[PDB]
């Protein structure tokens, strides 16, 4: 375990690979705790891991980037991820956050409501999603795909992620869902990322690294999330907060991608190429307008 | 003619013995920054920690108005630098103290341009 001095291990490809049955997940590093630096919190830590392991990937970054960033609350009432992701992001990249209750942010904009209400008239180069029900957390029943807000972000990627973008939507045991796996497969390239500040937990990041708007690859997201809970439960993850104590290159490097609008009957071999190696951002570049639905009763 | 002076009630809050206003959002970072104030990302040097602004900001954390004719905040979206003997409190730290407009720092924790 040289991995103790990554920002954290991403699932290997063979276990990809594979067709395992589900299974319950049971980690062995369960309950243990990482030593956080002093007075700073969980999620702070785990942000930055999941920043420092998005910049090892071929992502997009057109100037006036756009990232949206759902489940940003906290029951503290602040948005840590988003304070990490606004340092993460090159300076002037547009950040709107969501959450279903209420919280104060750093995000150029923000929506409070739950997600199914938001609208958004721009596509987005980045989706971040840390949206999670404690509810699904039942041992004692089966573990189906589960909906509710993933619905959502199935819709939201598949109609607002402008094809090169990326998105990073957190999982756990039982809070997932087979569509966004098999969505992962309308990605270049895909990954579940679990951080090793947080090791000691079933949840992973879902990484879809360069949007193409097409399957690339069909996966059945129900073997897929066995495939992962058989990783974790066969692969124990030190807990590390190692990679938290140098962030001299952690800012994401401005690229400079470039942005084409372009309709669907132009996106040849040699588009998806480029956008397949992080080079090429398609969509519009108007103005980013953004809403929430509000439902008026008595 | 009246209006609520959050910031006189926290400073007597705080005179009195209460507990600062706690989940200021601390950042990582590599504590060689300049040392500025108020940034556009964390600039904590070795004698300072970064938060995130919003969370520093006691109109911001208390749900209330800022106090200026627009409205606005100058910590939110960007990141305030705490003397770190202070960050104990730094919502009451940025509200007791003065960004000099010259050089940046905080007035008496950094700044130069008197002496
Ligand atoms: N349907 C929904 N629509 C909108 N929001 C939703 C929905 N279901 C759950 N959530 C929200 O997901 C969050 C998970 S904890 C994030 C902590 C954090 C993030 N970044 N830093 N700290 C909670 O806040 C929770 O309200
Ligand atoms: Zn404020
Ligand atoms: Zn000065």
């Amino acid at each position: 375990s040289s991995q103790a001095w990554q920002p954290g291990v991403a699932m290997p490809n063979l276990y990809k690979m594979q067709r395992m049955l589900l299974e319950k997940c049971d980690l062995q590093n369960y309950g243990d705790s990482a030593t956080l630096p002093k007075g700073i919190m969980m999620n702070v830590a785990k942000y930055t891991q999941l920043c420092q392991y998005l910049n090892t990937l071929t992502l997009a970054v057109p100037y006036n980037m756009r990232v949206i960033h759902f489940g940003a609350g906290s029951d503290k009432g602040v948005a840590p991820g988003t304070a990490v992701l606004r340092q993460w992001l090159p300076t002037g990249t547009l950040l709107v956050d969501s959450d279903l209750n209420d919280f104060v942010s750093d995000a150029d904009s923000t929506l409070i409501g739950d997600c199914a209400t938001v609208h958004t008239a721009n596509k987005w180069d980045l989706i971040i999603s840390d949206m999670y029900d404690p509810k699904t957390k039942n041992v004692t029943k089966e573990n189906d795909s589960k909906e509710g807000f993933f619905t959502y972000i199935c819709g939201f990627i598949q109609q607002k992620l402008a094809l090169g973008g990326s998105v990073a939507i957190k999982i756990t045991e039982h809070s997932w869902n087979a569509d966004l796996y098999k969505l992962m497969g309308h990605f270049a390239w895909w990954t579940a990322f679990v951080t090793n500040v947080n090791a000691s937990s079933s949840e992973a990041f879902l990484i879809g690294c360069n949007y193409l708007g097409k399957p690339r690859e069909q996966i059945d997201g129900y073997v897929m999330h066995a495939n992962y809970i058989f990783w974790r439960n066969t692969n124990p993850i030190q807990l590390s907060s190692y990679s938290l104590f140098d962030m001299s290159k952690f800012p994401l490097k401005l690229r400079g991608t470039a942005v084409m609008s372009l309709k669907e009957g132009q996106i040849n071999d040699m588009i998806l190429s480029l956008l397949s190696k992080g080079r090429l951002i398609i969509r519009e570049n108007n103005r980013v307008v953004i809403s929430s639905d509000v439902l008026v009763n008595n | 003619a009246f209006a609520v002076d959050a910031a006189k009630a926290y400073k007597d809050y705080l005179a009195s013995g209460g507990q600062p206003i706690t989940n200021c959002v601390k950042m990582l970072c590599t504590h060689t920054g300049t040392g500025q104030a108020i940034t556009v990302t964390p600039e904590a040097n070795m004698d300072q920690e970064s938060f995130g602004g919003a969370s520093c900001c006691l109109y911001c954390r208390c749900h209330i108005d800022h106090p200026n004719p627009k409205g606005f905040c100058d910590l939110k979206g960007k990141y305030v630098q705490i003397p770190t003997t202070c960050a104990n409190d730094p919502v009451g730290f940025t509200l007791k103290n003065t960004v000099c407009t010259v050089c940046g720092m905080w007035k008496g924790y950094g700044c130069s341009c008197d002496q």
